[PDB]
């Protein structure tokens, strides 16, 4: 029951450590996945950010929400974990599942 | 102009070649490589999904450390040591002791892959992996070093892995099994996939939440920074697993994952479970240990496992039940035998805590609470001899931890035993016995500390001789009640 | 010297207890209780009995460990008559 | 009965204040505490047998390997500060020389010499990376392993240089086999066969002592003197002014690898028996090294 | 190889030349340069004792900011804003408001020297000086910006200097006098020597101590980092003073120092004095304001002044007496007129504080305490109309602050007035009147806010019309009792 | 009656999220609020008269100078990150070329050309530093002044390059007057007299608009095209391979100064009257600039 | 309308108080007291008097501001008879 | 009196902001000025370190007490103020007074 329900989820997305990337990434996730609901759980040291099936962060939108020049690879200074498989390049990172549970 | 990474990345991992002057098997021997007979050419399709490259790496890792050290420097005078609840300080002591030199051991699992993996992209990511674990080993010696001058048990950040202390031996049995003791592909599967994407989030992020609530940002900042490297080098495991599955090796892959998850589980239950549900002050418990398990292991990690094409492990229902029960008994064991630990366990059973425990774990008071009732009375009536043990707990032959069960109103305890090769072994679960039987040559002539005690290797053959054996050199180094029993005044 | 591992009824673990070759199960039971009752287990009335771990048969109270055929480091349960 | 100390118990009994390097680098292999089982497992598990044979039984012996000291005393933090400054310098060189269209101005045919003699270096450097990682994992002291770790990273650095420049050069010279034919050359070109035979054999020398001597005292000095420096001279004669600067940065690393190497040898020779062990491994490997150098140089200066 | 700085440093400042196509005086006009007729050749012996150079500067300043921002980022969730005493939050509000855009103004004092100083070493150090004040202006807009969304009075970090609020006008009168309004050598003497080596230590280090005690490390870390730049560019002033003294200008030098010290003093007494002795929670008062004055101004700065060959200023005994008295009356003024401030003054007169004040300032209760007794009773008896003013305080024509004195059992108050050029001016000390008389063209047609009120420029000519005049746009922006009067429950 | 905002009131009424640059750079000169007194002093204090005359009364006029935007959007933090990477690159070039004894290998007599034509550049660059600081302190918007501040620092950077290399070169060539004779050359050498006459006059153009146009639209473009680039060509012909790389780094800065300059002009020309003001100042100064270039070039390519 | 600046006995500052051309010093004194007594200054018995700031002579109580020759924005003290 | 005594001091030396330079600088000041008494006042955000007349910090000793490579110019990351005149070079910084009060 408890275990079952917790397992049948398709939540994907970044876990961001406390710091200056938390709000920009939340705002980026909202902007770049229009008509997904973004969920956010705040555990003070980190924030768990998720969407169903797929969540995209583009460099361009994250730089705009952050307010300063930003390269996609730098996200790892603050990406402490993530749910989903990850596909990452110079332009965006995508968290996604192959399967639907 | 500079050319973007996608245009030259493939050349960085075009490094496989057909050997001629030695054979392929001489160059990648199976006992170190673990390639299971899969030919070289099949490994070339390995594609690490979390890439980095050398110029980016040194630049971004430089910036990660600048922040970690700057924050530590800016907060040295915030009197964390002196103002923190002693249960929090003990959390710091067990963490640094059980982990610092285990990080440095992880360099060798990554070096194993860097040399012996037939996947070129793995060999390069393992090379950043080596660098990362070096970072983590050095951070977590540097950060506690400050504190040596306050408290000799902070010496155990360095000393633990050189000791025969029982929890250090459980740490080393586990890391030597899944990190330093097996071939490259076993490391990829057992360490980078099973341990590093599943369980370490509990200790480096779950516990960071608690540290943040406790006002200890040096530590929360540090361990969450560390986990950002993990997030990258742990992604070496999925593509190896996918390759094994595509080449006919799903069953062998599954068995390695099943084993590593359970080995990791029994170790986190004795280290992190007590920290989260007892040592961490009540008001700093972001979530219960079980809630954090359901978030990090059931909700995030088991779903990732499913997505890569593997099955839930066969013992999944044993595991769920264990999350409800096991660490409560390990905490009791660690606290009753506190004098054998290098930190100071907090009892964590004031009435207000017991209410929380009862909320987080319905039925707790009629179970573990029955034992704590006996303990708490002894303390009130100043019967301190009933609060210290005069014998050894029976220790597991797999995970090296005591054999436990549910106490109180529905007492249930089971030992799973095995005769093998003229000897009698005892395991604390069905799964532990099964792990042993997957690879007896790995374990069969290992002797746990109780084995050693009964065979004559611990002199004198007394609880005190065992204390000295475990490396303790003064009464101050051995563990004590964190609040020196002042919790009983609240009872 | 006879090392057994013993699990006491309503206790939380298994402990090493060193009993004697010639002990009655009654004495074995006292020696294990020593490390249990009033430490993590509340005293109670009744007759303490010894059985091989998880088994359904009690050893007779008078029986000795050597009479019993137990091997060293085997597991025993100490429990109260139904 | 005792009291808090200002540093680890193992560093406590020396006069000097422990440095960063001492605090974070020293005596971290617990696998050397129990000669009968390196690893906390069955004393004859496979990896325990491996270590007993290829580390503990090396004829290269010292009673305090842990006392070794990196003459550069690098830690992870200071390696990255240093290498970010050197690598940021090499990338700025890449960017500026590209802006100036450096590659179009090399002497006629130099792209063919690069495609034959330079770009397949990525195989060689990767072999040095693999081999460094092996010495890391076998060495009997963490201060020694730490130098190997950094050396492994430097080897990847050189590999990555070579990959970037192979690709970049192909953009000006798209018909020279750059980024297409290196594996073939490594496997089949006569000038690459001495090196490849050397590295394949070196990568199966599993004794930690022999691995270290053959890699750091024979192979890598040969690459400096027979591959790096002659390639700088050839670039000079062909109006390649980028390559000599790049190789000078790489030589910096090489000279660092050579410094810790000689310091380890100095530490080893405190044991008089160790001088005949080191020298015999040098005599053993030097002929493969010399053949490898000559075959490369013949390729390099051939028509 | 690289050559060490001492071998090429002199060439970096070998930049004076003899002009030919314009005259020296056209190139360095006295009204912008302030060279007092001292020829070009004499300025070449100027030797900045705290050197830096461009490669070192960008490298080390990069590392200073990395730490400042990293610490701020790691602590954003420590709930300082929500958990701090409201007196501490008001300290942050007055600090950022009174200082951020004044830092950016200091760029222009440094640019004045960079262009118009005849000393080449000064022109280069002024160029790093420009860079430093830019840094400080940007830090102290960036850091409070976070907080706009919590509290509109944090908008005043940016807005204050664009307002006619009376304390903003006192800030601007002072900085425009000593930073942006005078020739290069006056800047060197009044700003870099008198202000920057003497008084700013009170606000960027004295107050950092208090911030550290308050658990606000973001802020303590920030402002102490800032002061490390100050320590370097402030050293432009000593060598100019030494040069003036060697060329016959000691008297003019002395008069500029005397003036700048006193102008700075009356401004710190209204900003820092209340912060230190009232707003900062009692338990975070590292030292009293007067103790910090004796450490930073009497003990450190006056002794440095002596060492360079200058005299104690003529008003030194007025000054000592003022340290005992003045800020207690400025605090009372700011708190009774709190509605004209953009922060929320704390009264700071609970019995426990009054005991501290009495210890730090024997006789306080029979003086200011007499007024606070009347105020406190009104509050207890809920007579809130007696706790808000219905008129304007009389404002100074130099420093733009109200005219005050010692109240209570030995009431003493004095106004020093002056008729000049058909107008009547009022000054709050002998020294303020003397400053005016040193340079009347600088001040004579300036109109303080009360002047403006009485001449018709404030409509309506009511306390409310003056509130709107000062830029306040909602009741929430105007200052209130920090604890909204809950302190009276302790009375 | 109102409520907290997410940003400064002046940035609040725009759609986009304020950037770092916006937050810390915009509308910070309060000295432009009161036309009758810039500074909070007597309305006719000397500095108030100065600003009223040389800023407020400039014929270069715009009703929203503060709306100007650095096209690079630099703040102090990002200037230093950028310049630490470029300057760390130039210092590594200095160090490596020195290791290679670059200076001894220049063509015969090149040290004399350097001593005449290169090292006295420290006077010229210092004049650009002084002049940039003047535009900083007079400009009617903080976003404009901020570009000038950075430009002032870049000018010191170039000055410092030149000082370091003058000294270093003298170590190989100690008899060419390097580090000894530059002030004399600046004052008396005919090839330096056009430049010096240009800068002395430019440094006494006190109108903020005329200062900006004459410095950034006439003087600095002339230095790029008539001093930097021909010195690179001359170094190429004399086997000075360091100087072209150094000047390329300096040109990076120059091209940045030119970018913000053109952006300011674009902002200014929103006012149609401003096009005849800018052009007349360009016509006014261009002949001094051209004379300065020709005299320098004659020196440079003379015997 | 006649602006003076007034310092009330035992108060901490000088305040702007707008009195009238034709006020007696008695009324002037009330108007200043308004902004002082019971706000920062405790009430007391006695006859409030007006004097030019720091001076030793009181104005007569009946005297008017205009009778007095005071100029606008000059400073006055309000004090109690010895 | 109070003012007088506070003014007649010849105390010189660095004021170090909270961070990793505080103890190394104290220890350096002790080592490098043997037979001066070093005084230390700790204000938590900063530490005031002094000696009579002159206090020297050498690069070599500070690097040894700090435990990592150190250049003299870097001291300004943590030198928040100082008493005395300063004479600084690649090898040391000296805080000193010309006069004796
Ligand atoms: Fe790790
Ligand atoms: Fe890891
Ligand atoms: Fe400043
Ligand atoms: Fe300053």
């Amino acid at each position: 029951t408890l275990a079952d329900q917790a397992l049948h989820n398709n939540n994907v997305g970044p876990i961001i450590r406390a710091g200056d990337l938390v709000e920009p990434v939340i705002e980026t996730a909202e902007i770049d996945n229009p008509g997904k609901e973004i969920t956010v759980e705040d555990r003070r040291a980190y924030v768990r950010i998720a969407a169903e099936g797929e969540l995209i962060l583009t460099r361009k939108t994250l730089e705009e929400q952050l307010g300063r020049p930003f390269n996609m690879q730098e996200l790892e200074i603050n990406l402490a974990s993530f749910a989903g498989q990850i596909q990452a390049d110079e332009d965006q990172i995508r968290f996604y599942f192959d399967k639907t549970m | 102009a500079m050319h973007p990474r996608k245009d030259w990345y493939e050349l960085t991992r075009a490094t496989n070649w057909t050997p001629s002057y030695v054979t392929e098997e001489q160059l990648f021997p199976e006992r170190m490589s673990g390639h299971m007979g899969i030919p070289l050419e099949k490994w070339e399709s390995y594609d690490e999904p979390y890439k980095t490259s050398y110029p980016e790496y040194v630049s971004i890792q430089r910036e990660k450390d600048a922040g970690a050290y700057s924050v530590k420097a800016a907060l040295e005078r915030a009197k964390i040591y002196e103002n923190s609840d002693p249960g929090w300080i003990s959390t710091l002591k067990s963490h640094y002791g059980a982990i610092a030199v285990g990080e440095y051991a992880a360099v060798t699992g990554e070096g194993r892959m860097a040399r012996f993996s037939k996947a070129p992209g793995n060999r390069n990511m393992a090379t950043f992996g080596m660098m990362d674990e070096l970072r983590h080993g050095q951070l977590q010696l540097f950060f506690p070093h400050e504190y040596c001058k306050k408290d000799r048990q902070f010496d155990w950040a360095w000393r633990a892995y050189h000791s025969n202390e029982w929890a250090a031996i459980a740490a080393k049995h586990f890391f030597d099994d899944i990190i330093t003791g097996r071939d490259a592909i076993s490391v990829a599967i057992m360490l980078t996939f099973s341990f590093e994407t599943g369980f370490t989030n509990m200790q480096f992020l779950g516990l960071a939440a608690d540290a943040a609530e406790a006002g200890d940002y040096t530590f929360a900042n540090l361990i969450s920074s560390i986990q950002t490297d993990e997030s990258r080098h742990a992604q070496q495991g999925g593509p190896a697993l996918q390759l094994l599955i595509e080449n006919g090796k799903r069953e062998e892959a599954q068995k390695k994952v099943d084993m590593a998850i359970w080995r990791a589980w029994r170790l986190f239950a004795v280290l992190t479970g007590p920290v989260m549900d007892y040592y961490t002050p009540l008001e700093d418990r972001s979530q219960s240990f079980k809630e954090f398990m359901y978030e990090w292991i059931i909700g995030q990690f088991e779903r990732s496992l499913i997505d890569l094409g593997l099955d839930k492990p066969w013992y999944w229902d044993l595991f769920l039940k264990d999350i409800d029960e096991l660490h409560h008994s390990y905490h009791m064991g660690v606290w009753y035998w506190r004098t054998t630990a290098w930190w100071n366990p907090a009892a964590g059973v004031t009435p207000e805590e017991r209410d929380w425990l009862e909320e987080k774990y319905p039925g707790w008071n009629k179970r573990w609470g029955r034992c704590w009732d006996v303990i708490t009375e002894n303390v009130l009536n100043d019967r301190m001899d009933l609060v210290s043990p005069e014998t050894l707990p029976s220790v597991c032959n797999m995970s090296q931890i005591p054999l436990v069960g549910v106490p109180g109103d529905d007492w249930n305890i089971e030992v799973f035993s095995l005769e093998h090769n003229g000897r009698l072994y005892h395991f604390g679960s069905e799964v532990d016995r099964w792990v042993f039987q997957q690879d007896p040559v790995q374990y069969q002539n290992h002797m746990n500390i109780v084995d050693r005690f009964l065979a004559g290797q611990i002199q004198p053959m007394t609880l005190e001789g065992a204390l000295k054996y475990m490396g303790f050199q003064s009464i101050e180094e051995m563990g004590k009640d964190a609040h020196d029993f002042a919790w009983a005044d609240k009872c | 010297a006879f090392p057994v591992h013993a699990a006491f009824e309503k206790d939380f673990l298994v402990q090493l207890v060193v009993v004697d070759l010639n002990d009655s199960m009654d004495q074995v039971a006292e020696k294990v209780a020593y490390h249990c009752v009033n430490r993590r287990v509340a005293p109670r009335e009744g007759v303490m009995r010894v059985r091989k771990h998880r088994s359904t048969e009690l050893f007779p109270r008078d029986m000795t460990i050597a009479e019993s055929g137990l091997n060293p480091t085997e597991v025993i349960d100490v429990v109260f008559e139904e | 009965s005792k009291k808090p100390m200002r540093t680890w118990s193992h560093l406590a009994e020396m006069r000097k204040k422990p440095s960063e390097y001492d605090i974070v680098s020293r005596k971290l292999h617990y696998s050397t505490n129990n000669p009968d089982s390196p690893w906390e497992l069955s004393p004859d598990s496979p990896m325990n047998l491996w270590y007993k044979q290829y580390r503990n039984a090396s004829p290269l012996k010292h009673d305090n390997w842990d006392a070794f000291t990196d003459p550069d005393q690098l830690v992870y933090r200071t390696y990255n500060l240093m290498q970010d400054g050197q690598e940021s310098y090499v990338q700025s060189l890449f960017d500026q020389f590209n802006e100036r269209e450096h590659d179009q101005m090399v002497r006629e045919g130099w792209e063919h010499t690069m495609a034959r003699c330079y770009s397949p270096l990525r195989y060689l450097f990767h072999c040095l990376q693999m081999s460094s990682a092996y010495v890391q994992q076998m060495a009997p002291a963490s201060t020694i392993s730490n130098c190997c770790i950094l050396q492994t990273a430097d080897s990847l650095r050189w590999l990555t240089h070579t990959a970037y420049r192979t690709h970049e050069l192909s953009l000006t010279y798209p018909d020279a086999g750059l980024g297409e034919h290196e594996r073939e050359l490594w496997e089949k070109e006569p000038g690459w066969q001495g090196l490849r035979e050397l590295m394949e054999k070196q990568l199966t020398a599993f004794d930690w002592g022999e691995a270290f001597v053959s890699l750091n005292l024979v192979v890598k000095p040969m690459i400096v003197e027979s591959i790096f420096k002659p390639l700088q001279q050839q670039a000079w004669e062909n109006n390649d002014t980028l390559l000599p600067l790049l190789i000078d940065s790489q030589l910096k690393d090489a000279e660092r690898h050579s410094r810790w190497s000689k310091a380890l040898v100095k530490h080893a020779l405190e044991n008089p028996d160790n001088h005949a062990v080191i020298e015999g491994w040098i005599e053993k490997w030097r002929p493969l090294a010399d053949r490898a150098a000559e075959a490369y140089l013949s390729m390099l200066s051939s028509d």
